[PDB]
């Protein structure tokens, strides 16, 4: 009946080719501003054809009951979802989950949501590991912090005779009112907040007449507080990821102390621990969603092959003639490595593109590149006629050449689309063919359109859903209280009060930077809703990366002299003679940190640094002469180590000579790196790799030329359009209103004082462009390239404020192609070259020396073995049923219990909450203590010898013999030494570990890789002590400007350690590089006399500057990233013997 | 950077001297406006005189025992200041005695002038026919000693071991 004629709808593709179209027209709609000639009725039109489709979904299952069948399954259980709440909004993020459809349609991408949501299932173990993990750093570092960062630099009111001021006539009502005002503390020029300042010997200070008080506002917005739990975890959660950490960093140290680097060094090391625990949960969880794949497929392609079985039992002669004349030439090798030769050669050619170009270079450029359209032309049009047109156009790079002639022909009818000449250079990879890694990187952008290429989509959704729901619920809202935002009230750079910003601004938070977003979004929007969109945005977010970014990966599978030489090859062997030159070259090194700045200061040890390294040197030349009679010329010289050691100690007698030559204070500055010969350890490291390196040579040269065509692109589009009109007094670009030549910007400062600068790092050159393109892949420093390069308009004129916005996408479609497919690329080599090298050339495994091989092995047996039964139940009428106390479960249960609110019991230590409440938590913590010593005593004795034997009762034994001395040293109290005294109240939550297993098991294998771990940060401090001292030499006293405030300069190797650190996990890089970079003046007084040392000037080098931080991410990339690798085979290397 | 450097005291006759003193701004940042003052007890009795004053400008004071001799070379131009240190040409033994120097700064802010002053105090000691400073001797003497004791481990050990293995040397 009625009900039938429905089914036929229902089942149709040309009625869900009209939902195909209901969606993917409302997907499009939900974007933009809103119309009002279309409607509500829009609003109301993509209503109801939801309903009509629901409706034929609902008529066409039966009767309620048949209703009920239609929800069985969850896809149509959404729909139901969406139209309900759409239908009931006639009498919002419901709106913006109509764009759901979108997946339900689809019976592709149901798999991946079927995938992406099981694979959710499995993970679950590892949440609670660190959250619970997280949780025990935040009361670390809550106790030790509590209320640093609320620190503020406030004035000392004026003692003056008139009562201006007169607060030394009184002060005594306005005190608590006075501090918090703004006007009256103090905060350097460019800064929304003021100066952080705690008075700790080391750290910070401030200005005289000025002191550190407690009392402010908070730091950003307040939204950094350590003060109350959440926030001080939020800040401890963003330690984790990495985002914006160096400020975080910034503002501790110059709050609580210079010497708290240590509890960011336990932060962001177990901070990435954790991070690489999620992820072999993933590794551990996508291999199983391709063992399923290699079970059933081939499963069914033997239920199909077994069933199918079964079922089975003048110029006419010319043109052929000349048509060979071109037949011939192109079928021989002599055409083939011709193309290869020109394409290369144009790709130079055109990059030679510096900034000025007079007439010899502009007419040179442009008539070079038309020999190449020739060229080009010539290649397309004899391979037309060669094998048939259609023939040629079935290979698609035949098709691909095909593509560029016409778009390069399209360049000349034009005489801001000049990006159009760059697509020559896509002409590279057809070189590919011939190339051996290139073409895995063509194997792997394909790969993300081809047999992976259902996974993109959900990426492309789920990135697009985030970015409708941002703009519908901040939208109207960053125009209405905009003002808590900026100073003018004019909408900043990250924005929802669009789309297209709104888009951007989860692509950042989605490359992990997402904080700086937060403390505008909490503010102008609200605490939870801003907060519930981020911390989503980054767990559904970094999931599907986290899929995409290893399924990529998974698819890419002369008798007295011979006895002298002997007696010198003797003396080498001995212990003696080896560690005596161990404590001459630790010694040696630990003079040499004493080079910088101070050193004019006390004058004792400069005197001892002048003389000392002579006799250090002669030590040297007395090795390098019995180096040589033990081993002789030929057998010195081959060895590899040995090579340093005549060259370190070789420049130190071309030092001693040179007083009968500035250079070399470079080497000796490099005579720490020889250690690496002596130690064992670090050789195992050096040695390793030693072969990650030549590959890498092979993964760089892609790269580099990859990026190279990106560079080229760049230095079309924004080349010299980066300069911009500057006042000097706010440093705030001139308007626009006037300047929009530079020529007419002479003018002005003819009169007045203000110049036309330059931007620093910016895409001037190929290879200054190069640079540039290397900020804006590791994510530092690039927000300031970008608004240069948004606002560019042309070589000449000056920047508006924001014409041009759509040139965010060269980022962005760089960043996705040269940071994501690039990356991607360069793990897929090595996780491959450890393959080769542990089985291949592997002895037994890596980073271990030979005890080091043994005491592992002595921790496996500890794991996997230990267990002894009932023990001193030992009855008697003093000690009877305490055996029952010891070992029933109704007891051990309860101790969960007793940690927990005990956890929860400082949990609610927050700052300023009065005494009350602290009196209470005071009384509180003194029953906790007592509970765990009588349990304790309770212990020992029902025991007596055998309880001693479990180390979970040692360890609980150990715990509660520290908590006794927590209040005992409080009735004592220094205010550092009472917080740390505090920290030891924290030990008390680690006693859960053992209630957990699942924790449990994971975090004993760091203790199985952690001597492997200690190498690699050995040579890893060893690096960071080589760049320190190197630092100090040059770049000190350089302009203080950026990154190298007051505390973090290279003024010694306190602050240097300091600020390397920093950078190792690539944070703060270009911070550092703005100073070193700025060369003359304006920006160098030089000839300037720092008040102290000898040295004028405070100019930085930029040859000196560049290369000191590319050669150290270099060297950061490679090193952590070997870090990486023995955790994860030593993971991945226990979920085999588990299974079998 | 900056760091403040506590001047020498040992000097030697007919000479041309620099007492240094440095002062640094608690912040070397915000911007300073600074005069320095010498003042002089002599070992005759303890009363100070003027003997030098600067503001941008060189600051002369009639005191005729050190007049006409003394020359600024402390922080020219800017008059921010910091390290004030004046030459005392052709030093003879009547100069022996104790130095204080006043930096006395108005800095000014960006939101309010302040002042504040400092004290150095330098003990000057006129020494004829200038020594090394008897730590430049001392390091001098305690490099061949160490130099010298090796060169004996060295010989020591060769001799040991040379007489060691030529005795084995016959087994072979
Ligand atoms: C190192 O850093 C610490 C903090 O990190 C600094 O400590 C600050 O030092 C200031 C001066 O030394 C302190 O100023 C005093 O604070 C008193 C606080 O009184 C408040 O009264 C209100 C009234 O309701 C209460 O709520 C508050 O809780 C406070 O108790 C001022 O009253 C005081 O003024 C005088 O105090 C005397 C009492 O001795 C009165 O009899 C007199 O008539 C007058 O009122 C003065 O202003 C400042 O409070 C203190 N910070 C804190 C948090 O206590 C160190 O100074 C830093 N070190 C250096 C060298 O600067
Ligand atoms: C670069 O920025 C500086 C700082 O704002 C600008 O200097 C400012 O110039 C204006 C005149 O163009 C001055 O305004 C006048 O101030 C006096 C107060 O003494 C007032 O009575 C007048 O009615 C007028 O408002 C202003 O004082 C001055 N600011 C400072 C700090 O000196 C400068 O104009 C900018 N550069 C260019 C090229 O515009
Ligand atoms: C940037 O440079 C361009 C030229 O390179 C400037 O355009 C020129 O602007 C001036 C005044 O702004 C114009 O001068 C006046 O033009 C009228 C037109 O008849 C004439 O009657 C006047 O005697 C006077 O010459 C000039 O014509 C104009 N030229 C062009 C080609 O546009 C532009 O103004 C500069 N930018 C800024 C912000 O000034
Ligand atoms: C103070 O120390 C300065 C250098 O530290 C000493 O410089 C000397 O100054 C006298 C000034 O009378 C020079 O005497 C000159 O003699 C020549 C020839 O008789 C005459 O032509 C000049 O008019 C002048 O009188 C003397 O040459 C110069 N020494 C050198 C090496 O250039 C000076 O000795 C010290 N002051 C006193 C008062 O001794
Ligand atoms: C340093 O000052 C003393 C002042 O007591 C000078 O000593 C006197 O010098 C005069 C020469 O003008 C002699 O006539 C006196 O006899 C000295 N005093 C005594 C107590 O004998 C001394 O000359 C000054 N130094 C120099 C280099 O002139």
């Amino acid at each position: 009946p009625i009900r039938r004629g429905a089914i036929r709808v229902f089942v149709n593709s040309a009625f869900n080719f009209f939902i195909m179209f209901t969606i993917f027209s409302n997907c499009i709609f939900m974007t933009i501003s809103n119309p009002p000639a279309w409607s509500k009725i829009v609003e109301y039109t993509f209503t109801g054809i939801y309903t009509f489709e629901v409706i034929v979904k609902v008529l066409s299952r039966g009767f309620c009951i048949g209703h009920f069948t239609f929800l069985r399954d969850p896809w149509n259980w959404l729909d139901f979802s969406v139209v309900t709440m759409t239908y009931i909004t006639e009498f919002r993020t419901f709106r913006v989950l109509r764009a759901l459809k979108t997946i339900t349609i689809f019976p592709g991408l149901k798999t991946i949501v079927r995938a992406l949501i099981e694979s959710m299932k499995q993970m679950g173990d590892v949440v609670i590991l660190t959250v619970f993990s997280l949780a025990v750093f935040t009361l670390a570092g809550m106790q030790l912090f509590m209320g640093n960062l609320r620190h503020k630099c406030i004035r000392w009111p004026i003692s003056n005779v008139t009562l201006d001021y007169e607060s030394a006539y009184n002060t005594t009502f306005d005190f608590t009112a006075y501090i918090e005002n703004e006007e009256n503390q103090y905060f350097l020029d460019g800064a929304l907040d003021a100066l952080l300042c705690g008075n700790n010997s080391d750290a910070g200070k401030c200005p005289e007449g000025y002191t550190c008080m407690k009392a402010g506002r908070n730091p950003n917005y307040g939204y950094t507080n350590y003060d109350n739990f959440a926030w001080t975890f939020l800040c401890l959660f963003r330690l984790m990821l990495q985002d914006y950490w160096e400020n975080l960093y910034q503002m501790t140290l110059r709050a609580a102390g210079k010497s708290y680097m240590v509890f960011f060094i336990m932060v962001i090391f177990l901070g990435s621990f954790y991070l690489i625990n999620l992820i072999l949960a993933v590794v551990a969880m996508a291999y199983e969603e391709q063992n399923q794949a290699t079970l059933a497929e081939a499963q069914e392609k033997e239920a199909e092959f077994q069933r199918a079985v079964e079922q089975l039992r003048n110029c006419c002669g010319p043109w052929v003639f000349l048509k060979k004349w071109v037949h011939f030439v192109m079928m021989d090798p002599f055409t083939d490595l011709f193309i290869t030769l020109c394409i290369i050669l144009n790709t130079l050619f055109m990059s030679i593109e510096h900034h000025p170009m007079n007439e010899s270079f502009q007419s040179l450029l442009s008539a070079g590149n038309l020999v190449f359209t020739t060229i080009f032309a010539a290649e397309m049009v004899l391979k037309i006629i060669a094998l048939d047109p259609y023939y040629y156009f079935q290979q698609t790079w035949n098709i691909f050449d095909s593509i560029i002639v016409s778009l390069s022909l399209l360049e000349l009818g034009l005489s801001g689309m000049s990006v159009l000449r760059s697509l020559r250079l896509l002409r590279i990879f057809k070189l590919a063919k011939s190339w051996p890694t290139l073409n895995i990187l063509i194997k792997i952008i394909c790969n993300s359109v081809g047999a992976l290429g259902n996974l993109t989509i959900v990426l492309a959704i789920i990135v697009f859903i985030f970015a409708l729901v941002g703009f519908q619920l901040f939208g109207k809202n960053y125009k209405e209280y905009v003002c808590k935002i900026s100073d003018d009230c004019e909408l900043p750079r990250w924005h929802m009060n669009d789309f297209f910003h709104s888009f951007l601004i989860v692509f950042r938070a989605l490359c992990g930077e997402w904080i700086e977003t937060m403390w505008d979004c909490m503010e102008v929007g609200g605490v939870p809703m801003c907060l519930a969109v981020y911390m989503m945005v980054i767990i559904i977010g970094n999931l599907v990366m986290l899929n995409l970014f290893l399924a990529l990966l998974l698819s890419s599978f002369g008798k007295i002299w011979w006895n002298l030489r002997r007696t010198c090859y003797t003396i080498v062997e001995h212990d003696y003679f080896e560690t005596f030159i161990i404590f001459m070259i630790l010694l040696s090194s630990g003079v040499l940190a004493f080079e910088d700045i101070y050193i004019w200061r006390r004058r004792v040890i400069k005197v001892i640094l002048e003389y000392a390294d002579k006799v250090f040197t002669y030590v040297f030349i007395v090795e390098m002469l019995l180096k040589w009679v033990a081993y002789g010329f030929k057998r010195y010289f081959t060895d590899a180590w040995c090579w340093l050691d005549f060259v370190i100690v070789g420049a130190s007698i071309m030092g001693i000579t040179s007083s009968l030559i500035k250079n070399l204070r470079t080497i000796r500055a490099l005579r720490p790196l020889r250690a690496l010969s002596r130690f064992e350890g670090m050789k195992v490291v050096v040695r390793a790799l030693l072969g990650a390196i030549p590959s890498i040579m092979n993964v760089l040269l892609v790269c580099l030329m990859f990026w190279l065509i990106f560079s080229i692109m760049g230095v079309n589009l924004f080349a010299g359009k980066f300069y911009r009109c500057i006042n000097t007094t706010t440093d705030e670009i001139l308007p626009v209103e006037e300047v929009n030549n530079r020529s007419d910007c002479m003018a002005l400062m003819y009169t007045n004082e203000v110049r036309w600068v330059n931007l620093k790092v910016n895409y001037d050159n190929a290879g200054m462009g190069y640079l540039s393109l290397l900020q804006v892949s590791t994510f530092k420093g690039w927000m300031d390239i970008m608004y240069a390069a948004v606002d560019s308009r042309e070589v000449e004129d000056q920047p508006i404020y924001e014409i041009n916005v759509y040139m965010y996408l060269y980022f962005v479609i760089f960043i996705v192609f040269g940071a994501f497919f690039t990356l991607n690329l360069f793990i897929g080599v090595i996780i491959d070259n450890f393959n080769r090298q542990k089985q291949k050339l592997g002895g037994e495994d890596l980073f271990m020396t030979e005890e080091q091989k043994k005491y592992y092995n002595a921790m496996k047996k500890l794991g996997s073995k230990k267990a002894a039964k009932c023990i001193p139940r030992p009855s008697n009428v003093v000690q009877g049923v305490v055996y029952d106390i010891v070992t029933q479960p109704f007891t051990d249960i309860f101790i969960m219990a007793l940690i927990c609110i005990n956890m929860v019991a400082m949990m609610v230590e927050s700052e300023d909450q009065s005494q009350v409440k602290k009196d209470i938590l005071s009384q509180i913590n003194v029953i906790f203590v007592i509970i765990f010593t009588v349990e304790c005593l309770l212990k020992l004795l029902a025991l007596r010898q055998y309880f001693f034997t479990v180390g979970w009762n040692v360890f609980d034994f150990a715990v509660v013999v520290i908590s006794i001395i927590g209040l005992l040293l409080s009735d004592i109290i220094s205010p550092t030494l009472f917080r740390v005294i505090r920290l030891a109240r924290i030990a008390r939550v680690l006693r859960l570990i053992r209630a957990a297993k699942g924790i449990r098991t994971l975090l004993f294998a760091l203790m199985m890789s952690l001597p492997a771990l200690f190498n690699i940060g050995l040579l890893l401090f060893l690096i960071m002590f080589i760049f320190s001292i190197f630092g100090m030499s040059n770049f000190a006293y350089v302009k203080k400007q950026g990154g190298v405030d007051d505390i973090f300069n290279f003024e010694t190797f306190g602050n240097s350690m300091i600020c390397l650190f920093e950078i190792t996990t690539s944070a703060g890089w270009d911070g550092l590089l703005l100073p070193t970079l700025n060369t003359g003046p304006p920006d160098c007084d030089p000839d300037v006399e720092n008040p102290g040392t000898d040295v004028r000037g405070n100019c930085g080098n930029p040859g000196k500057g560049i290369t000191f931080f590319c050669s150290y991410i270099i060297l950061s990339f490679l090193v952590v990233v070997n870090m990486y690798i023995a955790i994860i085979l030593e993971n991945f290397g226990v979920a085999q013997e588990e299974s079998s | 950077a900056c760091v403040e450097v506590d001047s020498d005291t040992e000097a030697v006759v007919g000479h041309g001297f620099k007492l240094g003193c440095i002062s640094c701004k608690m912040r070397g940042e915000v911007q300073a406006s600074a005069t320095v003052d010498w003042w002089f007890m002599a070992k005759g009795e303890s009363e100070f005189s003027h003997i030098y004053s600067y503001i941008d400008m060189t600051g002369m004071v009639n005191d005729e025992r050190f007049l006409d001799r003394l020359n600024w070379m402390g922080s020219k131009n800017t008059f921010d200041l910091q390290d004030g240190s004046i030459y005392i040409l052709n030093v003879t033994l009547n100069d022996t005695g104790t130095y204080r120097c006043y930096f006395d700064r108005t800095l000014t802010f960006n939101y309010y002038e302040f002042r504040t002053n400092i004290n150095k105090t330098i003990t000057l000691n006129v020494v004829p026919k200038a020594t090394r400073g008897t730590a430049s001797i001392l390091s001098e003497v305690m490099m061949y000693v160490s130099i010298i004791g090796l060169q004996l481990w060295l010989l020591v050990e060769m001799v040991y071991c040379y007489r060691k293995i030529a005795a084995a040397g016959e087994e072979a």
